[PDB]
């Protein structure tokens, strides 16, 4: 026979609603609402900065729970950590607060301060996260700059596991059936046959990097989603970002090969960008890159989730 | 943010 | 400290497959297939004669891309120009069409028409190309008559960068690890220690000239590749070509010295052969050399790649 | 065309 499955002994923590203090809304629209607050577990003198997602039909609940399932099953420095859920009117996901929001907005808001060093290391960090995810045998299916959070300019993590799927021990791919999926970030295979693999996540990684290298530009801006499949088949791809050397662009391009197994592996990606991070200005030619720097309820018993390690 | 296939 | 590295801002053009018109196959075998066609970029009224290499495993792709990387990084009148690549099933390299093929086949096909003037100038041209390559700090590792294309009998260029390697600012040599390499064209150092330098490219230049002077004869014809290393160590070298004066043979011989730094520099080679080109019949004694001459979709908006200078 | 070392 072939390889089997091991038990998933992840713990799903259920939190007391009277332990939060929704300090202020962080954002809402097409996903429900995301507030900002503190989690203050009875007893222990600890105040944890958190994000509360209060996304009331059965479909919504069944979906936000599928998400918590994934988040509760992964543990890595570059993957957003789930603190637990709250079972009230509608299920609330509680996660570590990322003070600077999603990377897409962050680079758009600080175009004039993103140096090559930060960019390349973000690339390394995202690759480490995804590489980890591949070990767990999990296909994210929605990697994009908007789904990468910023704890600090020096530390980012992958988030939004609402489309993630966990493959079997020797399963090579996931066959989706239907529904809205972000076309401009998906691999040709995914668009044409609804096939998802770690390698199609690699294609999404290429687009994420591009977004970052273009300081937040929109992929195929203006081009209708329905035309994307054509363009790709014809061989066209996203343009070489102005600050990129052929070295970096080459990595992106390999991520967009028609042949999935030809694209690079996250482990290789981590290696490539690490090397480049050792001599940043040699791979990204950014104006004023020499002088670009990025910054960093009651501060007392406040502890970041990364230092509150409950079993 | 790009949808549908 | 020592010298550093500068950014490589070469642009890698990705072409629309619907912009080519593969007119007919040019050749295939141990490298994939090479068709002949036109490139017709949307808009501009331009038809460019091109060569399409359609060489589908990950190894193949990873290798043809390494090649495009080099080609996209060099720009010189005597180095084949890369127009871009096409990302379809398997990566296609698009290059300027050289109507008369590789020099080896060309001299074999026109033995009875190769005059001393053409030969010597080809020698000058190849040296200029390689000298250029040395400035870029690039070791070709596979110079040979078969890897020199003919745009016209008066203009040749170096091609096939599948083994090329780009050295560091002050790196003196490249240490290969293994794999098939053309023994009869490599320097003793390369065979014994897998060391490659501009100087070992000079040894290959010597053999290329010999091939040309012998009108296409095979180096060490008959002798097994495995014996070559012995012969060389013993001091033996390729024979003096019938049409060669001791002057020309002497240059070849210097290219085959055991001591790499003793061999001539391409810049010197260019000078030597230039002088000789001014009085051809004095260095190459060819029969009937006085009467030897060499010749030269819809002709309308057809423009050779050398006149289509995209940024 | 000559190979191996
Ligand atoms: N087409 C689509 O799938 C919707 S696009 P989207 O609106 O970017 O993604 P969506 O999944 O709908 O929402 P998500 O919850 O991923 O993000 C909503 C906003 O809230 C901020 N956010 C999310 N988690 C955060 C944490 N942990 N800390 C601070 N801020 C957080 C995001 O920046 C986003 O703008
Ligand atoms: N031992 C070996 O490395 C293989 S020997 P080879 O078969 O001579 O070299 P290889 O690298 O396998 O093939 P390459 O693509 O270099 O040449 C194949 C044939 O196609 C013709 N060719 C190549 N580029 C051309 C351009 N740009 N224009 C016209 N014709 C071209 C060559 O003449 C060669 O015969
Ligand atoms: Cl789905
Ligand atoms: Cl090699």
């Amino acid at each position: 026979g072939a390889m089997g499955e091991a038990p998933n002994q992840a713990l799903l923590r259920i939190l007391k609603e009277t332990e939060f203090k929704k300090i202020k809304v962080l954002g809402s629209g097409a996903f429900g609402t995301v507030y900002k607050g503190l989690w203050i577990p009875e007893g222990e003198k600890v105040k944890i900065p958190v994000a509360i997602k209060e996304l009331t039909s059965p479909k919504a609940n069944k979906e936000i729970l599928d998400e918590a399932y994934v988040m509760a099953s992964v543990d890595n420095p570059h993957v957003c950590r789930l603190l637990g859920i709250c079972l009230t009117s509608t299920v609330q996901l509680i996660t570590q607060l990322m003070p600077f929001g999603c990377l897409l907005d962050y680079v758009r808001e600080h175009k004039d301060n993103i140096g090559s060093q930060y960019l390349l290391n973000w690339c390394v960090q995202i690759a480490k996260g995804m590489n980890y995810l591949e070990d767990r045998r999990l296909v994210h299916r929605d990697l994009a700059a908007r789904n990468v959070l910023v704890k600090t300019p020096q530390h980012v993590k992958i988030t939004d596991f609402g489309l993630a799927k966990l493959l079997g021990a020797e399963e090579k791919e996931y066959h989706a059936e239907g529904g809205k999926v972000p076309i401009k970030w998906m691999a040709l295979e995914s668009i044409l046959h609804r096939i998802y693999t770690h390698q199609s996540d690699v294609w999404s990684y290429g687009v994420t990097v591009w977004e970052l290298m273009t300081f937040g530009s929109k992929p195929y801006d203006g081009i209708p989603a329905s035309e994307i499949s054509s363009i790709l088949e014809k061989g066209e791809r996203l343009p070489q970002p102005p600050i990129c050397t052929i070295d970096v662009y080459m990595i992106m391009v390999k991520c967009w090969m028609i042949d999935a197994d030809s694209r690079p592996k996250f482990r290789e990606l981590i290696i490539e960008f690490s090397k480049m991070a050792r001599d940043p200005q040699r791979y990204l030619v950014i104006q004023g890159d020499e002088r670009m720097h990025l910054p960093s309820e009651d501060m007392d018993d406040v502890v970041d989730a990364d230092e509150y390690l409950i079993p | 943010e790009i949808y549908g296939e």
